[PDB]
């Protein structure tokens, strides 16, 4: 069991030498923005079905991240996104952790750009898009299943039509975590079990001239 | 109904799935009618029928050229000699408003003259995005590749009623990050909306698990 | 309550760094996550979780591991009743909830452990109260 | 997990590289005699308060030295205590276990050397002495912690103002086994957890001429 360090935050994690790489290609380039930002909390509960978080559009108005997209013009960088569970060695279930490169919503501006806090799906069944959810991991996936492993990584790199781009309108990929097999447990156990995620922004770059 | 003979052993080739092969062929893009105004507008619409909207849409940024070719007749077969002018207006330019407008004889749109008794007029479009590469899926709040106008040559009503169509092969096929493949039915031309009143499996249906 | 601010009662300047040593005392079948947020000396309180993150914290999941530690940069004190005082506060925040299997029991319990560093030194001895 | 054997007495414990010595000094000079002594079984309950046995007067009565002791005048030893303790993984508390050199207790001959049973302490949190609690740690102590350990092993040198001294009358140190945090399960399980004590003397000279 390690822990890392990168700025002035400190996570304490297993050194998992099990990551997965967006297409095979590291960020690269074209004080305190490479840090561990930790979003809330989602409950799993027993008849949940599902959230997604658009990126970058969840780190707008968080730190300095936050102010410094709302002030530059142009805006590029790769991220790099770590999900983990909390459960015992009495409950059951899985999860899929995929990403999906300009996710488009199907039928407001609080749905399509949540926000920090995420949103939840309605229709897991064809990601609230028209395509099935049987198919999903053709894209960059990964599996956490409660029985073996708690812990997924993925490496995102800048994937673009241009080299630079705004940070207030476009939201390049939107990460999702669908309950495939759902959670069951005995009475007497803790109902709802937590879903932390952790962002941390690599090679990251600002030429808005504010 | 499956049966069981005429098995296969020799591999194929694995040129039969390159990307080039997969758009290779021509295939109608539009019909256009003009009975006895007298001019027609067509802009240049990819995903204008359910098919090859559902082959685009496995990918996310595509590049590549166009090709299209202008078979023309009467409603029933028949040719005349008449003469015919094929005008293609690139983005950004104003289109024609009346038979008889300015645009017509603009110095920088260019056109194609040819008679109905000719072999049909063949053009080549290339790439006119301002980006890298088309996309399918923006997520952002705010394509456009050209129009053709077709109106018949003179400054009097021609007494033929015309039909045209228009097919469209695609060249030097370029693609990028594949996606899942759309099972569910169309209602615009814009936004993957889907009817969500019911929803249709993807798979069919079977009695119990162990019946195979 | 500790030997350390009992010995500085017998002084009057002091200035150094300190490290506070944390220690979970549950069962082995519970886990669960805490934030340890940390303010520089002269700023506020925070207000909530996401306010508290952006600072200096430490995110302690004890299950893995069952301690963990926390260093205070400086401190300083000039004495004269009033004391010329640089300090910060430490809170501790629910990350996430307490989430236990059948048959372990429902609450725990946590220890906080202090001891100075190396650099801490003090001068100008004084008879206390 | 190794098997110690010393004497005619041999004991099973993990071979663990965590012990702690008294002041960094090992007993050195100025048949029977080396074994490992076993003491009685204190059982751990819900309101139990803590516990301690004064050196040397718990080996007074007991074996080959025992009757060294009750015959020759003058007496110098080291010693070495194996603390353990038994409990299943769904019980949860915390011990301390600390030396102190010249324990003077504070209100009979049956309480102040009670001999190889031991004692209970009434008020823990002055641990019957007017001193607190809380600063016990700058003897040498050492944490049990249920979590994680089971096993607890100090190395007491001789600390005395004189080279050699009577047995049957001073105490050097009293050993303490203070729950700090108290013992917790649900119903249904052990409700007493047993605590083990074993002494082995290392490096002892009898120079009284019996």
């Amino acid at each position: 069991v390690a822990q890392l360090t990168i700025g002035n935050s400190t996570i304490t994690t297993q050194e998992a030498a099990n990551i997965v790489i967006a297409y095979g290609e590291w960020p690269e380039y074209c004080v305190s923005v490479n840090r561990f930002f930790t979003l809330d909390t989602k409950s799993w509960a027993k008849d949940s079905k599902g959230w997604y978080w658009k990126f970058p559009d969840v780190l707008t108005e968080v730190g300095v991240f936050g102010q410094n997209a709302q002030f530059h013009y142009l805006y590029r960088s790769g991220f790099c996104v770590h999900v983990q569970c909390n459960a015992s060695k009495f409950h059951q279930g899985a999860l899929l952790v995929a990403v999906l490169p300009e996710y488009v919503l199907g039928t407001p501006y609080a749905t399509t750009q949540p926000g920090q806090v995420g949103a939840v799906l309605t229709h897991p069944y064809v990601l609230d898009a028209g395509i099935p959810l049987s198919q999903l991991t053709v894209c960059p996936h990964q599996w956490i299943n409660l029985r073996t492993n708690n812990c997924a990584t993925i490496i995102v790199p800048y994937m673009n039509t241009v080299p630079f781009d705004s940070a207030l309108n476009h939201c390049n990929f939107g990460l999702l975590v669908i309950p495939v097999v759902p959670l069951d447990f005995n009475a007497g156990a803790t109902s709802e079990i937590p879903i932390t995620v952790t962002i941390a922004p690599m090679c990251a770059e600002f030429a808005g001239l504010r | 109904n499956l049966i069981e003979t005429r098995c296969v052993l020799n591999h194929h080739s694995t040129q039969e799935t390159a990307i080039g092969n997969f758009f290779s062929r021509a295939g109608l893009v539009s019909i256009i009618t003009m009975p006895t105004d007298g001019y027609v507008n067509w802009d240049i619409d990819l995903m204008g029928y359910a098919q090859l909207r559902r082959k685009c849409e496995l990918f996310t940024y595509m590049r590549f050229d166009a090709e299209f070719t202008f078979v023309v007749a009467k409603p029933n077969g028949v040719l005349v000699p008449q003469l015919l002018q094929y005008m293609y207006v690139p983005p950004g330019a104003p289109k024609p408003t009346s038979r008889d407008s300015f645009a017509w004889q603009t110095a920088t749109n260019p056109s194609v003259f040819v008679k109905m008794t000719d072999p049909p007029a063949q053009v080549s479009v290339p790439f006119m995005s301002p980006a890298s590469a088309y996309q399918w899926f923006y997520d952002g709040y705010p394509n456009m590749m050209g129009t053709f106008s077709i109106r018949t040559v003179g400054t009097e009503k021609s007494p033929h009623s015309i039909t045209l169509r228009v097919y469209m092969r695609i060249k030097h096929v370029r693609a990028w990050i594949p996606r899942p493949l759309r099972n569910q039915p169309y209602l615009f031309k814009t936004n993957p909306n889907y009817k969500g009143n019911d929803i249709k499996c993807t798979s069919t249906s079977r009695d119990k698990i162990t019946t195979l | 309550s500790t030997i350390l601010g009992q010995l500085c009662r017998y002084y009057t300047q002091w200035s150094g760094s300190l490290e506070v040593t944390f220690m979970f005392a549950g069962s082995f079948m519970a886990t669960g996550k805490m934030l340890i947020a940390y303010t520089p000396p002269g700023g506020n309180v925070p207000a909530d979780r996401i306010t508290a993150m952006l600072g200096t914290h430490v995110i302690w999941d004890f299950g893995l591991q069952s301690s963990v530690t926390l260093v205070v940069p400086w401190i300083s004190n000039t004495h004269y009743y009033f004391d010329y005082y640089t300090t910060g506060i430490i809170t501790i925040w629910y990350q996430t909830n307490y989430v236990v299997p059948i048959g372990a029991p429902t609450t725990a319990y946590i220890v906080a452990l202090a001891a100075a560093q190396d650099n801490f030194t003090m001068k100008l001895c004084k008879d206390t109260e």
